[PDB]
């Protein structure tokens, strides 16, 4: 049908960086 | 049918000008390999060959390389990218002379857009280095620390301007509203040895401080209407045109 | 026994008129 | 090194604007202010806002 | 049966409009790859074959590739796609001459909109800028800190503007109704130096804040009545209609 090295931790933590990505206007 | 056209040193390197509404005629010399070189950052879709094995292809970003490798290899491509669709018609030469090495694409409408914002950056500097018709005030006392003493002070109207000598710290410099109250203004600083720092206002009352050293500058010429700034710059000999569109 | 501050209201006493001039923008 | 100084601000450069809005933080909300200067760009040649 | 046009560059670049009451004549040569536009944005569903070994099709995306492999192919092609179904009638020839490249497509109904929206639009802008039938109001006090006061205010019965010079600092304004309360009106920066400030209402009395200097704005020409906004828009001369249809 079909088909189909670390030492000295505090003094180096705080100076730890945050480095902010920039932006581009639009 | 756009015919490449060769360079003064070799006939073996062409250049041709991009059309929409024509094929490129490309005669494929035997045992030769033709680079066809896109659009910088042109990104590649498809081709299509009016004989897959009369030549072989191979393709590294935007650079192709073609070669006879069948008897009568007479046939098209159509190698489309993002931005158009090239169409080439691939002719086998069968004396093997006048062979092409690569082929270019000079897109008129690019070159013609390099060559303007070189010229208009041109302008603008000169511009910017033009510097006249301008006024300037001179009207300025100063009372209490003189050792943190600005050697000249001025406006242009737009800018005020302040001069250190050699040998002094350059101060901060803090805006004085009506009241008396302090506030921050940007700052640039300017010139050939960083002894001008220029801010972006004129006010009656500037104040400088350094310390525990305070020194206050009165602007006795104040305008309370100065030059409105039309042009969108520093200077009034340039305008600012929106390239964003939109 | 306190409340916000409330922000200065201006005096009622030296008026004047505002536009000593014609604006320009007014094409007049 | 920058880019461009003519068509970016750097980090630290003062946005002065004056507040709209009276702010009041018993509940977390929103804000706005508009600015009373042009905004210069780092060499001191462009309007940037 | 409609025939593709050639174009005025090379005869194997040719162009046909869309007629859904028609068919397509495509007149293809052995070894030439054929390469059908499909336009922008448009969604592929199924084709079918009068043979479907007769032509090779390839699709990837919007692009259509069609090549013979087998002789005396007099077939069609039948694709559905999101919103029209075209109809082609391949015919082989057997000259090796005059083939097409590719077939690229006019649609009426689309250019009948973009050429009527650019006029459109042009007319709008125009009619904004062409500004007739306004009267002013200029009559307005001050009272207050005078440091901050504009030089020039007004109204034209359906905004209320405020010019300041070009070294003061634009403040903010605020709503103030019979009682004594402030309140905010949405304001907007007009003007060659962006020095007006254009709140969106006719108030007799304005107040200007900024910081602690504060001063008050009279309008002694308060109109209870003005004109109604019966345009929809803020020119008497642009209506305003509605794209929703629903």
């Amino acid at each position: 049908l079909t088909a189909g090295g670390g030492g000295g931790g505090e003094l180096a933590e705080k100076l730890q960086p945050m480095r902010l990505s920039g932006s581009s206007a639009g | 049918l756009d015919v490449p056209s060769s360079s003064r040193y070799d006939h073996r390197i062409r250049y041709v000008t991009y059309n929409p509404a024509d094929v490129v005629q490309v005669d494929t010399v035997l045992g030769v390999a033709t680079h066809i070189m896109l659009e910088e950052g042109e990104q590649y879709l498809t081709h299509a060959f009016g004989d897959s094995e009369a030549y072989a292809f191979a393709r590294k970003g935007r650079h192709i390389f073609i070669k006879p490798q069948a008897e009568l290899a007479n046939t098209n491509l159509i190698v489309v990218t993002d931005r158009r669709s090239y169409k080439f018609r691939l002719q086998m030469r069968n004396d093997r002379n006048g062979a092409m090495y690569e082929l270019a694409f000079r897109y008129p409408d690019t070159q013609a857009r390099q060559t303007r914002e070189a010229n208009a950056r041109a302008a603008v500097e000169a511009a910017f280095e033009q510097r006249v018709g301008a006024y300037y005030n001179l009207k300025y006392m100063m009372s209490g620390d003189k050792d943190i003493a600005p050697v000249n002070a001025w406006d242009d109207g737009r800018f005020t301007y302040f001069k250190f000598s050699a040998n002094a710290d350059l101060p901060s410099i803090y805006f004085v509203d009506a009241e008396g109250n302090e506030s921050l203004v940007p700052r640039t600083t300017v010139g050939s040895s960083n002894n001008i720092i220029a801010v972006h206002k004129v006010n009656p009352k500037w104040m400088i401080r350094l310390g525990n050293r305070a020194l206050a500058i009165f602007n006795e010429a104040y305008d309370p209407n100065g030059v409105p700034n039309d042009t969108g710059t520093a200077s009034p000999a340039v305008r600012r045109v929106n390239k964003g569109g939109n | 026994c306190a409340s916000a501050p409330k922000p200065k209201q201006p005096s009622d006493f030296n008026r004047e008129p505002v536009n000593k001039t014609v604006p320009v923008e007014i094409q007049r | 090194r920058l880019g461009n100084r003519d068509m970016l601000i750097t980090q630290g450069t003062q946005l002065d604007c004056v507040l709209e809005t009276r702010l009041v933080t018993t509940q977390p909300g929103m804000t706005t202010c508009h600015l009373t200067r042009d905004v210069y760009s780092t060499s001191g040649r462009v309007v940037l806002l």
